[PDB]
RNA sequence: CCGGGCACUCUAACGGGACUGCCCGCGAAAGCGGGAGGAAGGAGGGGACGACGUCUGGUCAGCAUGGCCCUUACGGCCUGGGCGACACACGUGCUACAAUGCCCACUACAAAGCGAUGCCACCCGGCAACGGGGAGCUAAUCGCAAAAAGGUGGGCCCAGUUCGGAUUGGGGUCUGCAACCCGACCCCAUGAAGCCGGAAUCGCUAGUAAUCGCGGAUCAGCCAUGCCGCGGUGAAUACG
C-alpha cells in the first residue's frame, strides 16, 4: 500500500508495517490508526482501498516525512556547522555532539578502531 | 533537546552594555568573559570577544546564531 | 488520655525511665496503657576504615533511636503530680500532648 | 470447634486455624486456589493434612503475610502441621518423620562489604 | 571438597508424580531460578507425550533418561608432557547428572520454536534411541574404546 | 584545609551554590557526613571513643 | 529491555515516570 | 596496621560513652561540635591536673561536664577560685549555662590516659625509653591491675629510624569482649618529631 | 470502618533453650559414626573480632609532625578555561544479542530505610517531564511505594524482528546567579553495533550462585550502570 513518498509495508500489521515510513514509528502509528479509525492489527494486504487512502491522506498531509525529512536534518547540521557553532566543528570532526567522553567508547560516531603503535 | 524553561538568559554587564551601543548608533569590538549569555537580535551586526580562557576571540555575530550561546563559538580546547 | 512518648539511645535507661512514669503515676490515676515499645529507627553510617585507597574495608556504625508511648487514661491531679517535675535520667528526651 | 498453629519460612508468616468440615480453605479471604493462582508447587501448604488423610475431614481459615507466595506456601505447610498436631498430639508421632514440624531457619544472607553479594566476590585482572 | 567426601544433596519428590528423578530434570530446565516456569515447561511436556503417545509419559521420562546414560567415559591423566584419554566407568551419580544435562542441552538445540515441544520431543526420541542427546552419550562411549589401549591408567 | 579555604565558615558566598559542606574538625571537603558536620575520618575516630552518644559498632 | 528510554521497564530502571510508564 | 580501638570496641558494654546525652537529627551536629569546643579548653588548660576522662551530660540548657582529675586541686584554685574562672569562659563558649563537677581518680597508675600520657612526659624531657616504659608498667602492675602494656612508636632515642618499644605484663586480652581494658594514647612533640604513646590496663574481667 | 477485646501477627526488652546431656557401636582418653527427643545437634547459619611480626607496603592532599624550601610572592581574591580533552591500549561495570523472550493490559506476595520548608496523599492542566492547588505526618497511626520477577489474558512468529537501544535531528520540563565547553528528565523523530564473543581469564559449595526489584548515605541538580544495605524466586556440582 504504497503510502508516504513511495512506501510499501504490507503481509504484517499496519502500525508495524506503517513504520517502514521514514518519518514514522510506533507513536505515530497509533496517532494515523486511531484519527483514520483504522484497526491497527489489519495486515496492510488486507486493508481497504477506502482506508488506505485515507490513512494516505493523513500521514502524508500532518508530518514531514522520507526524503523531505531527511533534506531538513541534512540542512540542520549543515547549519550549526556553517555557523562557528561547536557542535558543528563535532559533526565536522566526526566525533560525538552531546558532550560525551571521547577517551573511550565514542566507536559509533567514530567508526572501526584505528589501533595505533603504543 | 536544549533547555531554559520561559525566560532566556543574558548576563547584565553584556547586555545593557550591547543596547547601550544601539543608541549611539553602532559601535566597534566588545569583549566579555560571560560566554554564558545567549545571543540575541540586539547582537546582530556587532563583534563581541569571547574568552575561551587563555585568549578573547572576535565573534561576529549573525541572525543565524541567535540562540546559541557566545561560548559556542569561541572553542575551549586545542585540538591536533 | 495521656500522649507521652519516650524516646532515648540506651534501651535501659528508658525501659528504666517508663517504668518510673507508670508507677508514679499507677497509684494516683487510672493503671495507665502500660509502656508501649514502637519500632526503633536505626541510622547508620559506612566508613573506610583508613583514608585514601583501600576502599574494600569499610567498618559499620549504627544510631538506633527507641521509642516508648505510657499513655495515661483518667488523669487526677495526684497523678500529674507524682509525675509533672519527677524525672531523673540524663539519656531521654519526652514529649507531651495528653 | 478449632485449632490453631503457626509457622514461618524463609520471613514471612501464617496463620492456621482448622475447623471439621468439607475441606474449604481461603486465604485473606480468598480461595487456596485463588491467592496461589497456578503456582505448581502451592500444593505443598497442605501436604501435612494429605499426610494423615485429613483435609477431607478439616477446613481451615487462613491469615498470610510478609515475605512471597513461596514462602508463605511453605510457612502455611507449617502451622497446618502445628496445629494438626495441637488438634490431636498423637498426631506429630508420624508427621514429623517428614519434619513438617521443622521451621526452615534458610534465611537470605547478609550483604557484605568488599563482595558484590555476601560471596559473590568481585572479579579481577593482571594478576 | 578435600575434607570430607561432600553429600549427595537430596532432593525433594515431584509434586504431580511424587519422583525425584524429576525435580532433578526440572532443575536442570530452570534458569535464573524461576522454577514455575520450570516446572511448568515440563509438564506440558509430558502432555504433548501424551497427544502424541498412548503411554504415560513418566514411563517415556525414565526410558528417555535410561538411554542418555554413558556407562563409559574419557578422562585426562598427564603422564610425560603427554596427557593421555584414559577411558574409565561413570559411577551412576554422574551417569545421571549427566544424562539429564545432556537432554536439556540437546532439546534446547532443537528447532520446534516452543520450549516444551522441544522437551517432550527430545524426551520422545531419546526413549526412540535416536535424537542430540542420545548422541553424545554414543560419541563419549566412542571415545572409551577408542582408548582402550591406554586402559591400564585405571585409577 | 588550606586555610584561606576555611572560607566555607563565610556564610555569605554570593549564591547559595557556592556553599559547601567541609569537615567541623579537619577540614576534609570529602565523604562529609551530615548529621555529624563530619568527615569519614573523624566519624571514625571519635566514635571509637564515645564522643559521638548511641553511635555503636554495627553488627548484624 | 532495561535499557529502553520509551517503555515501561525501561522506565523503571530508569527510576523514572511518563507517558510509558504512568503514575496511575 | 590493625586491632580495633578497645575502647570504641567495647563502648556497648565495659565501657560507657564520654558523651551521654540524647539530641536529634537537627540538634545533634550542633551539640557535637559543642562538647569538643569545651574538650578543647578543658584539654589546653587542666593538662597540668591530669585530665583523665571528661563526661558532658545534657538536659537542655543543663549540661554535666564531671571532669575527672588526678590533683583536683588545680581543677578548684585557692578557696573555690579556678573553678569558677573557668566555669566563666565556659558559658561564653557554650551559651547554655553549665555546672563543672570534679571528681578525683583513684590511683593515676589505673588511668591508662594518664599513665601513656605520663610516659609521654618523659619522653619530651629526654628519658630512657626503654625503661620509662618498663617503669610505667610496673607503677600499674604494682597498684593492682591484673594485667598491663605500654607501648611507643619510633625515632625512639632520636633514631633517625623509627622504630617501636614493648613493655607489657599480665594479662591483657583485646579480644575477649568483656575483659573492660582502659586504654589511653598520649602523643609527644620532640626536637625532631612526634612519637606515640599507648597504655592498656586490664582490671577486672567479668 | 465503630464498639470492643489482647488471644494471634507484630513491635522490643528480659529470659528460657543445646551440654555430645541421653541411646547403641569403636576407643585408653579426647573424640568418631549412627539413633531418640527437639525449632535447632555437635562450632545451627551469618557478623563483630585479625597474634609476635613481613613488605624500608600506603598515606606529609584528612589530620597531626622533625628538617627542608617560598615569602608582591611556591601566600590571597576573582572571572573564564581545565580536571569531561582522543589515533590508540587496559581494568571494573551496564545494556544487550531474544520466544525458558519482548510488548500491552489487568492482577498478587517484601524487607530494610528515609521525610520542616522535607516526604508530598487527593485534585485539576499537560502525551509527559513538570505545573497549579492542596490534605496528612514529625511519622509502627501520613507520604516516598509501584516492589520486580510472578499470575491471567491478548499481541509479535524467528526476522536483525514489536529483539537491541547506540547515535543524531527537533521540541520541552525542572535544579541552579548560570547548564557552550559540561547536568539530569519527558515527548516525537533517527534507530547504530550486536546472531552469545580468539588466545587467555574471574566468581561462587545453599538459600550460596544465577535472576528480580526496593531503600540509603553524598547531594541544589547530576553524569550512580559505583558503593553500602534489603527482600522475592531459587539451582548445579565436589570422584577426588
Ligand atoms: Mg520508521
Ligand atoms: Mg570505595
Ligand atoms: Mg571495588
Ligand atoms: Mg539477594
Ligand atoms: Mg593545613
Ligand atoms: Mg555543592
Ligand atoms: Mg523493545
Ligand atoms: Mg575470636
Ligand atoms: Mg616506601
Ligand atoms: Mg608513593
Ligand atoms: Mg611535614
Ligand atoms: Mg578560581
Ligand atoms: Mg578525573
Ligand atoms: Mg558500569
Ligand atoms: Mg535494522
Ligand atoms: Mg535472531
Ligand atoms: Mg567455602
Ligand atoms: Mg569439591
Ligand atoms: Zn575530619
Amino acid at each position: 500500500a504504497r503510502i508516504a513518498g513511495v512506501e510499501i509495508p504490507r503481509n504484517k500489521r499496519v502500525d508495524v508495517a506503517l513504520t517502514y515510513i521514514y518519518g514514522i514509528g510506533k507513536a505515530r502509528a497509533k496517532e494515523a490508526l486511531e484519527k483514520t479509525g483504522i484497526n491497527p492489527a489489519t495486515r496492510v494486504k488486507d486493508l481497504t482501498e477506502a482506508e488506505v487512502v485515507r490513512l494516505r491522506e493523513y500521514v502524508e498531509n500532518t508530518w514531514k516525512l522520507e526524503g523531505e525529512l531527511r533534506a531538513e536534518v541534512a540542512a540542520n547540521i549543515k547549519r550549526l556547522m556553517d555557523i562557528g557553532c561547536y557542535r558543528g566543528l563535532r559533526h565536522r570532526r566526526g566525533l560525538p555532539v552531546r558532550g560525551q567522553r571521547t577517551r573511550t567508547n565514542a566507536r559509533t560516531r567514530k567508526g572501526p578502531r584505528k589501533t595505533v603503535a603504543g | 533537546p536544549r533547555s531554559l524553561k520561559k525566560g532566556v538568559f543574558v548576563d547584565d554587564h553584556l547586555l545593557e552594555k550591547v543596547l547601550e551601543l544601539n543608541a549611539k548608533g553602532e559601535k566597534r569590538l566588545i569583549k566579555t568573559w560571560s560566554r554564558r549569555s545567549t545571543i540575541v537580535p540586539e547582537m546582530v551586526g556587532h563583534t563581541i570577544a569571547v574568552y575561551n580562557g587563555k585568549q578573547h576571540v572576535p565573534v561576529y555575530i549573525t541572525e543565524n546564531m541567535v540562540g546559541h550561546k557566545l561560548g559556542e563559538f569561541a572553542p575551549t580546547r586545542t585540538y591536533r | 488520655k495521656i500522649r507521652i512518648k519516650l524516646r532515648g539511645f540506651d534501651h535501659k535507661t528508658l525501659d528504666a525511665s517508663a517504668q518510673k512514669i507508670v508507677e508514679a503515676a499507677r497509684r494516683s490515676g487510672a493503671q495507665v496503657s502500660g509502656p508501649i515499645p514502637l519500632p526503633t529507627r536505626v541510622r547508620r553510617f559506612t566508613v573506610i576504615r583508613g583514608p585514601f585507597k583501600h576502599k574494600d574495608s569499610r567498618e559499620h556504625f549504627e544510631l538506633r533511636t527507641h521509642n516508648r508511648l505510657v499513655d495515661i487514661i483518667n488523669p487526677n491531679r495526684k497523678t500529674i503530680e507524682q509525675l509533672m517535675t519527677l524525672d531523673l535520667p540524663t539519656g531521654v528526651e519526652i514529649e507531651i500532648k495528653t | 470447634e478449632q485449632y490453631y498453629g503457626t509457622g514461618r519460612r524463609k520471613e514471612a508468616v501464617a496463620r492456621v486455624f482448622l475447623r471439621p468440615g468439607n475441606g474449604k480453605v481461603t486465604v485473606n479471604g480468598q480461595d487456596f486456589n485463588e491467592y496461589f493462582q497456578g503456582l505448581v508447587r502451592a500444593v505443598a501448604a497442605l501436604e501435612p493434612l494429605r499426610a494423615v488423610d485429613a483435609l477431607g475431614r478439616f477446613d481451615a481459615y487462613i491469615t498470610v503475610r510478609g515475605g512471597g507466595k513461596s514462602g508463605q506456601i511453605d510457612a502455611i505447610k507449617l502451622g497446618i502441621a502445628r496445629a494438626l498436631v495441637q488438634y490431636n498430639p498423637d498426631y506429630r508421632a508420624k508427621l514429623k518423620p517428614l519434619g513438617f514440624l521443622t521451621r526452615d531457619a534458610r534465611v537470605v544472607e547478609r550483604k557484605k562489604y568488599g563482595k558484590h553479594k555476601a560471596r559473590r566476590a568481585p572479579q579481577y585482572s593482571k594478576r | 571438597a578435600r575434607r570430607r567426601r561432600a553429600e549427595v544433596r537430596q532432593l525433594q519428590p515431584d509434586l504431580v508424580y511424587g519422583d525425584v528423578l524429576v525435580t532433578a530434570f526440572i532443575n536442570k530446565i530452570m534458569r535464573d531460578g524461576k522454577k514455575n516456569l520450570a516446572a511448568r515447561i515440563f509438564y506440558d511436556a509430558c502432555k504433548i507425550i501424551q497427544e502424541k503417545t498412548g503411554q504415560e509419559p513418566l514411563k517415556v521420562f525414565k526410558q528417555a533418561v535410561e538411554n542418555v546414560k554413558p556407562r563409559m567415559e574419557v578422562r585426562s591423566r598427564r603422564v610425560g608432557g603427554a596427557n593421555y584419554q584414559v577411558p574409565m566407568e561413570v559411577s551412576p551419580r554422574r551417569q545421571q547428572s549427566l544424562a539429564l544435562r545432556w537432554l536439556v542441552q540437546a532439546a534446547n538445540q532443537r528447532p520446534e520454536r516452543r520450549a516444551a515441544v522441544r522437551i517432550a520431543h527430545e524426551l520422545m526420541d531419546a526413549a526412540e534411541g535416536k535424537g542430540g542427546a542420545v548422541k553424545k552419550k554414543e560419541d563419549v562411549e566412542r571415545m572409551a574404546e577408542a582408548n582402550r589401549a591406554y586402559a591400564h591408567y585405571r585409577w | 584545609a588550606r586555610k584561606a579555604l576555611i572560607e566555607k565558615a563565610k556564610r555569605t558566598p554570593k549564591f547559595k551554590v557556592r556553599a559547601y559542606t567541609r569537615c567541623v574538625r579537619c577540614g576534609r571537603a570529602r565523604s562529609v557526613y551530615r548529621f555529624f558536620g563530619l568527615c569519614r575520618i573523624c566519624l571514625r575516630e571519635l566514635a571509637h571513643k564515645g564522643q559521638l552518644p548511641g553511635v555503636r559498632k554495627a553488627s548484624w | 529491555g532495561k535499557g529502553d528510554r520509551r517503555t515501561r521497564r525501561g522506565k523503571i530502571w530508569r527510576g523514572t515516570y511518563g507517558k510509558y510508564r504512568p503514575r496511575k | 596496621g590493625n586491632k580495633i580501638h578497645p575502647i570504641g570496641f567495647r563502648l556497648g558494654i565495659t565501657r560507657d560513652w564520654e558523651s551521654r546525652w540524647y539530641a536529634g537529627k537537627k540538634q545533634y551536629r550542633h551539640l557535637l561540635l559543642e562538647d569538643q569546643r569545651i574538650r578543647g579548653l578543658l584539654e589546653k588548660e587542666l593538662y597540668s591536673a591530669g585530665l583523665a576522662r571528661v563526661d558532658i551530660e545534657r538536659a537542655a540548657d543543663n549540661v554535666a561536664v564531671t571532669v575527672h582529675v588526678a590533683k583536683p586541686g588545680v581543677v578548684i584554685g585557692r578557696g573555690g577560685e579556678r573553678i569558677r574562672v573557668l566555669r566563666e569562659e565556659l558559658a561564653k563558649l557554650t551559651g547554655k549555662n553549665v555546672a563543672l563537677n570534679v571528681q578525683e581518680v583513684q590511683n593515676p597508675n589505673l588511668s591508662a590516659p594518664l599513665v601513656a600520657q605520663r610516659v609521654a612526659e618523659q619522653i619530651e624531657r629526654r628519658f630512657a625509653v626503654r625503661r620509662a616504659i618498663k617503669q610505667a608498667v610496673q607503677r600499674v602492675m604494682e597498684s593492682g591491675a591484673k594485667g598491663a602494656k605500654v607501648i611507643v612508636s619510633g625515632r625512639i632515642g632520636g633514631a633517625e629510624q623509627a622504630r617501636t618499644e614493648w613493655a607489657a605484663q599480665g594479662r591483657v586480652p583485646l579480644h575477649t569482649l568483656r575483659a573492660n581494658i582502659d586504654y589511653g594514647f598520649a602523643l609527644a612533640r620532640t626536637t625532631y618529631g612526634v612519637l606515640g604513646v599507648k597504655a592498656y590496663i586490664f582490671l577486672g574481667e567479668v
